[PDB]
């Protein structure tokens, strides 16, 4: 009477509060900095604007009733309480009888981590409300965000196949695009790297920030483009090289992903390296067989930002922008090779 | 020229 996924909720939640378990309650009274009444804090804050939010008619999002909110704000508390709980006990600091004061501290897990679950409760009834409307209602960088959702789905397997395919596709939303946005701290992280763009060799086979967002980049663009050079049906040989134009775009001209998709520049270095040798395929042939992904729509080649504004189209993105940033490397192939992870 | 003289329509 319920769906399969409402279902599976509430047997995750059964007969848990939401409140710390006293065995959580253990691990933090088990710190010199017991993190219990600034983790209590930041949930009835983020909550308080998650009921005004939920609650105000925006003329985009139309605004519900309080009582629905606070059924969806106790569930996605409930399920806090058993990730922490799970996340912690399997914590090897917490293994090696370690005093684990500062994972506790780290406030952005914290929120990212309710709000991963806030999406969880909402994708589960459907709600109106699509990603990333919980991460721009609570001010979360979507950079610091994506780096929960892998942690989420190894500590909670009680999630139905189409939970997780739900937030490994938002996970795509913000690699591909929402971590490039002028406003991102992914040009922070870059700036205190001296403006220095992680490689293929130094992310697949450096740590950090900067390392992940990079290994999770070149991990999605790699995938991408060996189902399109498959449904294009062009050499091994060629994708060898389409994927060192892909990387000299990320590493070269990193300004030409801000406000962006990754979709754009993989694209455009498709054409411009098949052409570059004797192996021609073209937009339309490349928009169709694109056209088939699952995160494949028409705004991402036929509403391409141009001027910061103009926007357009992918084509127009070629002539004016790419054709004058890349021709200088594209044309050494008529020159050193990068590696295809896997 | 590396250039597309296509023209996108649908």
């Amino acid at each position: 009477e319920f769906t399969q996924s409402v279902s599976r909720l509430q047997s995750i939640v059964a007969g848990l509060k939401n409140a710390p378990s006293d065995q959580l309650i253990n691990i933090f009274e088990s710190c010199v900095r017991n993190p219990v009444e600034n983790i209590m804090k930041i949930l009835k804050g983020i909550g308080e604007t998650f009921c005004q939010h939920y609650t105000q008619s925006t003329d985009e999002q139309p605004g519900s009733h309080i009582d629905f909110a606070v059924n969806r704000l106790k569930l996605a508390e409930i399920l806090y309480y058993k990730i922490l709980e799970t996340v912690m006990v399997q914590e090897t600091r917490r293994l090696h009888g370690m005093d684990m004061s500062v994972l506790l501290e780290q406030d952005i897990f914290h929120r990212s981590l309710m709000a991963c679950c806030l999406e969880i409760v909402l994708f589960a009834y459907s709600s109106p409300r699509t990603f990333p409307w919980i991460i721009e209602v609570l001010n979360l960088q979507p950079f610091y965000f994506y780096k929960v959702i892998e942690v989420v789905i190894r500590s909670e397997e009680g999630l139905s196949r189409d939970m997780v395919k739900h937030l490994n596709s938002i996970e795509e939303q913000i690699l591909e695009s929402l971590a490039w946005s002028h406003d991102s701290a992914l040009w922070e992280a870059l700036q205190v790297s001296a403006n220095k763009v992680p490689t293929c060799e130094e992310v697949i086979f450096r740590t950090g920030s900067l390392a992940l967002f990079y290994r999770k980049v070149y991990h999605l663009a790699s995938v991408r483009l060996r189902d399109l050079c498959l449904k294009l049906d062009v050499s091994n040989e060629l994708r060898r090289k389409i994927w060192t134009c892909f990387e000299f775009t990320l590493v070269h001209c990193p300004d030409l992903m801000k406000d962006r998709h990754l979709d754009q520049l993989l694209l455009c270095a498709f054409y411009i390296m098949a052409k570059v040798t004797k192996e021609e395929r073209t937009f339309q042939e490349i928009m169709k067989s694109y056209r088939n992904q699952p995160q494949a729509n028409s705004h991402v080649y036929r509403s391409v930002l141009l001027k910061s504004e103009e926007r357009g189209d992918l084509i127009k993105f070629y002539n004016t922008i790419y054709v004058g940033r890349v021709k200088s490397f594209a044309l050494k192939y008529d020159p050193p090779l990068s590696p295809f992870p896997h | 020229d590396i250039y597309c003289y296509e023209e996108f329509s649908d």
